[PDB]
């Protein structure tokens, strides 16, 4: 079975460079192509360029001329994309895609590599409780001022999933992100049950557990 | 470049509906057109290659047709797992180009939001900032209007909204509106109100609190 | 098309898609590069309908039936040159250096740079092309022109040379060119997929123009085989 595994998420300052890798495994076709496709937040798909590692022949989209370098190591079935003079507009998920013996279309896709370009530096969030007061109550956690994305939020170590809404983060003018995670529960469970939000920000190695009590 | 135009950009359909998504190329691409499906937080997935070939492991209710400049993706009996964004892509000439995408959402009956207001926590107030959160829970359609009033004064430029993706279980949306003020501005006012206008509400609903009560 | 429609447009030296049908003789040949009936020798009448389908139709695979647009010969992805090789193969065609990526019939055989020691095996006759571009302009992109035609015909194409070793490209009357090409089948090993003569190649090109599947970036007016 063909599998594409990409290198981890990157955080960069404007003007810096990034080099992303993609390893293919399980392939039998010698002249497969490896492509780089990016997706800016909330946007569509944009092909940057591609390579056939067996021949070393590359092709790029003209808009990426001079800034993008695509290479490959045929022996390891690994493709690389290097993007230089990084701007905030280069913030996107970069996908590695591969064709197969039957088409030139993108039959296989990597999991994606988020590349965040910003003047901000890695910072863990501050977590504040959103206290509860037809017998339905709402409670939550405000996960404020972190960088970069992503942050994961669970309730009661993942045992509470029903009625949970973790909102997409908003980018503040400070360059830091912020979101809320809420849950609706029966009003009567407020005096008989415990509610804990578990916040994980892997980029800053921050883990926060916050007990949310009625006010 | 070859420009790919998809139609519609947004589509609301029900499970069991026969759905058609069209793709127009700026010049002839013979049969070299692929269709991809993409779900939130996931990579695209190939459905159809070279206009009409169904990719293995893709259900037979998906079919592709067309040649030259006009292409069609047909989904017979639209299933719950088909709600996603679809893209066409010409594989004819580099630079490879994609259509703008078609977002397919599930139709549902109108559902009014249940509305909740959260004052800033005492913990946040210590830091010198005040975030007031208004939650609109489980509503349909996605369109909703949230209006903030502080002591009867309509607020502008100091609020941010965030909307979830459509719920896979009940086909609803949820929204948060966050009013951001300095602790100084927060402490000089009493009445904090969130006003919600939505199709499922016969009249706009207001949730409010009095600071320090 | 069977009676009373567009008789004033048949053979008017301008392709009209409304009249481009077998009944109207591909707009009197104007849409088939002056080839009257590219399928004139094809033994089965309904082959043109199966020419455009991207699948093997064995009954339409004979040379007379224009190899069913090579769908029986080149069944998989090998039917077309990789789009990522388009610029590369045009830039490296017949440059005297073997480029393996271009060394396939669908890419133009690298203009025979990998087969310099294999003798030429020419098809009968000369392929004559009227291109509405002046000789100087046409020759400024001659590698691209031959590489693309080689890729389409799945064989090697070159300019016929005269006694002085000059390409046989003549001015057309100021308005275009009369280009004389030879077909080198030295790598075309044979079932059947090789053009034995220049008229066979001209008919195949006419069949692509008739079904609107010819994508050649040159103002190509007509094609014919000449001895
Ligand atoms: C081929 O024939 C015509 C164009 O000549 C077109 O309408 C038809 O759909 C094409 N067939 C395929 C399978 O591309
Ligand atoms: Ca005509
Ligand atoms: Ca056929
Ligand atoms: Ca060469
Ligand atoms: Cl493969
Ligand atoms: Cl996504």
């Amino acid at each position: 079975q063909v599998q594409l595994v990409q290198s981890g998420a990157e955080v960069k300052k404007p003007g810096s460079s990034v080099k992303v890798s993609c390893k293919a495994s399980g392939g039998t076709f010698r002249t497969y192509a490896m492509h780089w496709v990016r997706q800016a937040p909330g946007q569509g798909l944009e092909w940057m360029g591609g390579i056939v590692p067996y021949h070393g022949i590359t092709d790029y989209a003209q808009k990426f001329q001079g800034r993008v370098t695509i290479t490959a190591d045929e022996s390891t079935s690994t493709a690389y994309m290097e993007l230089s003079s990084l701007r905030s507009e280069d913030t996107a998920v970069y996908y590695c895609a591969r064709d197969d013996y039957s088409t030139y279309a993108f039959a296989y896709w990597g999991q994606g590599t988020l590349v965040t370009v910003s003047s901000a530096s890695t910072k863990g969030p501050s977590v504040f409780p959103l206290a509860p007061s037809g017998g339905t109550a709402a409670l939550g956690c405000l996960v404020k001022d972190y960088f970069p994305e992503p942050v994961t939020v669970s309730w009661n170590s993942g045992a509470l999933t029903s009625g949970v809404h973790t909102f997409p983060a908003v980018l503040q003018s400070s360059g830091l992100y912020s979101l809320s995670s809420v849950v609706t529960v029966p009003s009567s469970s407020l005096g008989t049950q415990t509610y804990i939000c578990n916040v994980n920000h892997k980029p800053s190695n921050t883990k926060v557990d916050k007990r949310v009590e009625p006010k | 470049d070859i420009q790919m135009t998809q139609s519609p950009s947004s589509l609301s359909a029900s499970v069991g509906d026969r759905v058609t998504i069209t793709c127009r190329a700026s010049q002839s691409i013979a049969s070299y057109l692929a269709w991809y499906q993409q779900k939130p937080g996931k990579a695209p997935k190939l459905l159809i290659y070279d206009a009409s070939n169904l990719q293995s492991g893709v259900p037979s209710r998906f079919s592709g047709s067309g040649s030259g400049t006009d292409f069609t993706l047909t989904i017979s009996s639209l299933q719950p797992e088909d709600f996603a964004t679809y893209y066409c892509q010409q594989a004819y000439k580099t630079p490879y180009t994609f259509g703008q995408g078609t977002k397919v959402e599930i139709k549902r009956t109108v559902a009014a939001p249940s509305v909740f207001i959260f004052p800033p926590s005492d913990e946040q107030l210590k830091s010198g900032t005040a975030s007031v959160v208004c939650l609109l829970n489980n509503f349909y359609p996605r369109e909703a209007k949230v209006q903030w009033k502080v002591d009867n004064a309509l607020q502008s430029g100091n609020s941010q909204e965030s909307v979830t993706e459509q719920d896979s279980k009940d086909s609803t949306y949820s929204l948060s509106s966050t009013l951001t003020l300095s602790k100084a501005d927060y402490e000089k006012h009493k009445v904090y109100a969130c006003e919600v206008t939505h199709q499922g509400l016969s009249s706009p609903v207001t949730k409010s609190f009095n600071r320090g009560e | 098309c069977p009676r009373a429609a567009c008789q004033a447009k048949r053979g008017d030296q301008r392709c009209d898609r409304e009249c481009n049908s077998p009944g109207c003789g591909w707009d009197g040949g104007d849409c088939s590069l002056s080839v009257g009936d590219p399928w004139r020798q094809c033994e089965a009448l309904q082959c043109w309908r199966l020419f455009n389908n991207s699948r093997c139709d064995p009954a339409c695979s004979s040379p007379a039936c224009l190899y069913d647009n090579f769908d029986c010969h080149a069944g998989g992805r090998e039917r077309t040159c990789n789009p990522v090789y388009e610029k590369y193969c045009a830039d490296h065609f017949a440059d005297g250096r073997c480029d393996q990526g271009c060394n396939t019939e669908e890419c133009g055989w690298d203009g025979l740079d990998c087969a310099s020691e294999v003798p030429a095996l020419l098809a009968r006759g000369v392929l004559v092309l009227t291109v509405l571009l002046p000789p100087e302009e046409l020759l400024r992109s001659s590698a691209d022109f031959l590489q693309r035609l080689s890729a389409i015909l799945r064989t090697s194409l070159r300019f016929r040379l005269d006694a002085h070793g000059q390409a046989m490209v003549f001015p057309y009357h100021v308005i275009g060119s009369v280009v004389m090409l030879e077909i080198d089948n030295r790598l075309c090993l044979q079932n059947d997929h090789c053009f034995p003569d220049a008229q066979s190649a001209a008919d195949y090109l006419g069949a692509l123009s008739a079904v609107e599947r010819l994508d050649f970036p040159y103002p190509l007016r007509d094609v014919r085989g000449e001895p």
